[PDB]
Order: structure tokens, then C-alpha cells, then sequence
């Protein structure tokens, strides 16, 4: 600091001493509200493509980790986001998609794809930003009579747009004459399914969930969930409570919030205090010892 | 309907940080000292926010409906306090002109005529509401003092903060459900608040009304 080799005597002024922490704490509130996609993912029957359910999630914590172990599922494409950004941004007014189609079809719910589903049952756009799910269903989506409660389009005289389902049952026109009842070339556009559990592999149904779930903007941001850890007292760690990080020790205190206060502010900005999220205590922040490391010579 | 004066009515908590005995001079969208307050089914407007003061025995008052047109082709807002839990509903209801029902029976909610998407649910003596709508957030604060007497009193009550909602509408109109009040438009002023040891709001000090109290902030 002298720029010398010969220190007279003296008391010098040199660097400074701080106290680095030691470890992370991050608290997260409760984790109470999650949706049961158990109605979403467990349900006894689900809808036709032509007329399938824009299953609408709201209001709760994403927690489907485990139908990864509970639904061991086969097809798992994501064209948008990957899953591990899914933190920075959650979703309120997300749409959700439940299909019972055929095998050697899942390859045909892709951007850009083509095909009679594509075309005029299901059509995804270019620019998708979701994740299709698909699993076998032999066990529960067939029957040895034939399970003819599955509906599928088949002649249209247009192509179809992004999201959007069409309901309409009017005869189909193939001819010039006009038309009233089947019999010549006037076509019924509905068309049922035939599944049995002794099918092949292409030709088993498959419960497609594709998830062509986004909408992520809204007033609300109804989010995914987040991992908490325990709590250290009395030591010098860097906290993080909800959204508010510093660094100090955390220690008991006596201050008398009122219940709908969450932190505490000083004479001029500092966060003094803070309340834990699960445990509900008042806790003290007191910041990291700091100062000066003077040297004293002869 | 007549015009009266509110003493010092309509300060409530600002934010939910906990302050220990000191002065807070503060900007924000309060009631103005000794405004204008419409004693008192028209309906009123709504700029950027209200106050309502209710007093009544026979409790006729039932619930709030806000929006911008009320036409059903835009999102409307319905909170009904029916007897024992408060039903918050976000959508186009087809609210009828007027929702009154004779004197028992706690029924026939025929007060819309049709549904909608209807996104958004929520449940749950000089009764005392603030209602700011701001960022797309819906902030609802409360208070309730059992009065004793049965003039009005000129005195400081601090509002706490009853519900925060992300319902994300627009809203213009507003009106209200029977089965006295008072109504109140907002302005934005700055305010000095006074903190006790115990964070409670105590007594506040205008920064527009008299030349004493712009000295004082
Ligand atoms: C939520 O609070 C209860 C109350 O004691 C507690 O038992 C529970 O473990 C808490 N949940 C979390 C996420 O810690
Ligand atoms: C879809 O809706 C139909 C009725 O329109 C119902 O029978 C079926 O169970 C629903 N399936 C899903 C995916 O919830
Ligand atoms: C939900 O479905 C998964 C899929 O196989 C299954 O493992 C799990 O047991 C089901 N739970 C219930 C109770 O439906
Ligand atoms: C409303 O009250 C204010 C008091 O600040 C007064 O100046 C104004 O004239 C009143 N308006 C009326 C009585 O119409
Ligand atoms: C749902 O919303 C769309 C557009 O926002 C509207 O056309 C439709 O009528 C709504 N559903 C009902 C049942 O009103
Ligand atoms: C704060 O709360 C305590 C609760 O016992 C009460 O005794 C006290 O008077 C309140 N106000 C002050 C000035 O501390």
C-alpha cells in the first residue's frame, strides 16, 4: 500500500475484513393449491378428435412428476421451451388437449405434418410451442365388441386452421345436383373407430394428450413449484424470501407483526426483519460483520 | 341524494411492509381531506377507484357489480355476500335491471339470466370498503367499527387489506346490490402516515390542503 520498502512507524490503514457466508437458504410458501390433472390424466373416458375437450387448467401448482413413474409415457416431444425454463415463466389460462386416435398416427401431430387428421380434425401450427404425450391404452380404451364411441372426421370441403373444431353434422356434397339424404354421392362426415385389445401395434388406441399448452401471459401467473430447504439460524448464510435475497444471520425475534404484513422495513430502507413463509416467526436480520484490518508496525 | 364532508376517512395501508414508530410521507390514490361525498339504483363511474361507506340494520346491502359497458360482450365483475361466504365471479353475466327479493328462504339467485366463460371464482355497523383497480390487479380493503351511536363520526380508522385479486378486467361502471351509504371518488396525493410501536396507521397528515399541512410534510 506504501509503495515502499522501508514502513516508518506507525499505525496504517489497509484492507478491509468481511465475514463470507457459508450457506444457502431459499423458503418458498406452503405448497398447498396443485391441480389433480388426476381428473385430466386418470379419467375413464375421454373425447372424439373431431369434438376433443380444450381441457382448461387453472389456478394451481404444476406438479406432474409423477406421471412420469405413474404413466410410463412413450412419446414425449416438446417444440417449444425446454421444460428446464419452465421456472421463469408459469401459466394461468392454459389450454390443455385430450385425443383418442390411432397408432401410426402420433407421427402425424407434428408441425408441418400432413394427413387426413391434420387436415381436417387436427391441425397444429408451424410456429407450436408444446409438448404431445402419448400412450398405449389396450387396457382400458378397447373391448372385444368393439369400442364405438370414438368419432373421427373424414371429408370436408375446406382445410382446417390452427386451433380450431368444427361440430357440424350436415351431409357433405359431392355432386352438382342438391342434396337431401344419403343414398348417392352425398356422404354422412362421421366416421367411428373399431378398437379391440387384439389389435397390432399401429392400430391399438393410443390416449394422446397433446399437450399444445402456452397462454402463459395473464394478470395471473399461477406457477410451477418450487423446492424449498431448511432453515439455519444464528450463522451467516445468503437468504432468498420470496424474491427477497440478501445475505446476514437470521435470528429470533420479538416484534409484533400484523397478519397481513410479510417483511419489515428500518428508518431508511433495510429489510430488519422478515417473517417465514410456513413456520410463521418472526425473524431478525442482523448483516454480516465487516470492517477494518489496520496494521500496527515499529 | 346530498353532499356532505369526510373529516379524515379513507386512509388505509399503502403496502404490506411492517414500520415501527415513524413518519412515512408517502404517494399514492387516497380519498382528499374534507372532499365532496355523495350521500345516498343510478349508476356511478369509476375513476381510478372508490370509497363506500355503508350503514344500515336491516342489512339490505347483498353485493357490488362492476364493468365497463355491462352489455354481456365484456367481462364483468359480480361479489355477492350472501349470509356466510362471499362469492367473488369474473364474466359477462346477464345481470338483471333489478335483484330484489321480498323479506326465511336465502334463495333464487336470478339476479343474471345467462352464463359465460366465466374464467375466474373466488370464496371465502359503518362497514367501510376501498376498491382500487390498478397493474391489472383488483385490491379490496375493509374495515368494520361497530359504531357507537348513530351519527357519523368524525374520526381515524385505518383500512386493512381484505382481498388481492389478479382478475385482470376492465372496469368503468359500477353500481350496487339490495337485497345508507355514502360514495367517494380517489385522487392521487401524498400523505404522512404515522406508525406506532405496533405498525398500526394512527393518524395522517394531508401535503394539499391548508398551508400548515405542507410545513408539517
Ligand atoms: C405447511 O404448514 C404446516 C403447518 O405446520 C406444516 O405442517 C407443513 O409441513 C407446511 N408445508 C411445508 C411446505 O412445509
Ligand atoms: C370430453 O368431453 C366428453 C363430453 O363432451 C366427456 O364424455 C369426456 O369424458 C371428456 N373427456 C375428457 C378428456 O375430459
Ligand atoms: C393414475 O394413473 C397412473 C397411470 O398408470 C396409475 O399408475 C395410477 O395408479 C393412477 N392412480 C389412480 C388412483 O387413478
Ligand atoms: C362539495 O364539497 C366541497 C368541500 O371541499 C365544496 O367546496 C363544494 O362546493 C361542494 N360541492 C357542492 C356542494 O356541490
Ligand atoms: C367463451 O368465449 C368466447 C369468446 O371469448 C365466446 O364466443 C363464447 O360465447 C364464450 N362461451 C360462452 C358459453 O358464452
Ligand atoms: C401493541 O400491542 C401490545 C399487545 O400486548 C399492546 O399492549 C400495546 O399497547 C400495543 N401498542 C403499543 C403502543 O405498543
Amino acid at each position: 500500500t506504501l509503495k515502499s520498502f522501508t514502513v516508518e512507524k506507525g499505525i496504517y490503514q489497509t484492507s478491509n475484513f468481511r465475514v463470507q457466508p457459508t450457506e444457502s437458504i431459499v423458503r418458498f410458501p406452503n405448497v398447498t393449491n396443485l391441480c389433480p390433472f388426476h381428473e385430466v390424466f386418470n379419467a375413464t373416458r375421454f373425447a372424439s378428435v373431431y369434438a376433443w375437450n380444450r381441457t382448461r387448467i387453472s389456478n394451481c401448482v404444476a406438479d406432474y412428476s409423477v406421471l412420469y413413474n405413474f404413466a410410463p409415457f412413450f412419446a414425449f416431444k416438446c417444440y417449444g421451451v425446454s421444460p428446464t425454463k419452465l421456472n421463469d415463466l408459469c401459466f394461468t389460462n392454459v389450454y390443455a388437449d385430450s385425443f383418442v386416435i390411432k397408432g401410426n398416427e402420433v407421427s402425424q401431430i407434428a408441425p408441418g405434418q400432413t394427413g387426413n387428421i391434420a387436415d381436417y380434425n387436427y391441425k397444429l401450427p408451424d410456429d407450436f410451442t408444446g409438448c404431445v404425450i402419448a400412450w398405449n391404452s389396450n387396457k382400458l380404451d378397447s373391448k372385444h365388441s368393439g369400442n364405438y364411441d370414438y368419432w373421427y372426421r373424414l371429408f370436408r370441403k375446406s382445410k382446417l386452421k390452427p386451433f380450431e373444431r368444427d361440430i357440424s353434422t350436415e351431409i357433405y356434397q359431392a355432386g352438382n345436383k342438391p342434396c337431401k339424404g344419403k343414398g348417392p354421392n352425398c356422404y354422412f362426415p362421421l366416421q367411428s373407430y373399431g378398437f379391440r385389445p387384439t389389435y397390432g401395434v399401429g392400430h391399438q388406441p393410443y390416449r394422446v394428450v397433446v399437450l399444445s399448452f402456452e397462454l402463459l401471459h395473464a394478470p395471473a401467473t399461477v406457477c410451477g413449484p418450487k423446492k424449498s430447504t431448511n432453515l439455519v439460524k444464528n450463522k451467516c448464510v445468503n437468504f432468498n424470501f420470496n424474491g427477497l435475497t440478501g445475505t446476514g444471520v437470521l435470528t429470533k425475534s420479538n416484534k409484533k407483526f400484523l397478519p397481513f404484513q410479510q417483511f419489515g422495513r428500518d428508518i431508511v430502507d433495510t429489510t430488519d426483519a422478515v417473517r417465514d413463509p410456513q413456520t410463521l416467526e418472526i425473524l431478525d436480520i442482523t448483516p454480516c460483520s465487516f470492517g477494518g484490518v489496520s496494521v500496527i508496525t515499529p | 341524494q346530498s353532499y356532505t364532508n369526510s373529516f379524515t376517512r379513507g386512509v388505509y395501508y399503502p403496502d404490506k411492509v411492517f414500520r415501527s414508530s415513524v413518519l412515512h410521507l408517502t404517494q399514492d390514490l387516497f380519498l382528499p381531506f374534507f372532499s365532496n361525498v355523495t350521500w345516498f339504483n343510478p349508476v356511478l363511474p369509476f375513476n381510478d377507484g372508490v370509497y363506500f361507506a355503508s350503514t344500515e340494520k336491516s342489512n339490505i346491502i347483498r353485493g357490488w357489480i362492476f364493468g365497463t359497458t355491462l352489455d354481456s360482450k365484456t367481462q364483468s365483475l359480480l361479489i355477492v355476500n350472501n349470509a356466510t361466504n362471499v362469492f367473488i365471479k369474473v364474466c359477462e353475466f346477464q345481470f338483471c335491471n333489478d335483484p330484489f327479493l321480498d323479506v326465511w328462504m336465502e334463495s333464487e339467485s336470478g339476479v343474471y339470466s345467462s352464463a359465460n366463460n366465466c374464467t375466474f371464482e373466488y370464496v371465502s355497523n359503518l362497514r367501510e370498503f376501498v376498491f382500487k383497480n390498478i397493474d391489472g390487479y383488483f385490491k379490496i380493503y375493509s374495515k368494520h367499527t361497530p359504531i357507537i351511536g348513530r351519527d357519523f363520526p368524525q374520526g381515524f380508522s385505518a383500512l386493512e387489506p381484505l382481498v388481492d385479486l389478479p382478475i385482470g378486467i376492465n372496469i368503468t361502471r359500477f353500481q350496487t346490490l339490495l337485497a345508507d351509504y355514502y360514495v367517494g371518488y380517489l385522487q392521487p396525493r401524498t400523505f404522512l402516515l404515522k406508525y406506532n410501536e405496533n405498525g398500526t396507521i394512527t393518524d395522517a397528515v394531508d401535503c394539499a390542503l391548508d398551508p400548515l399541512s405542507e410545513t408539517k410534510c
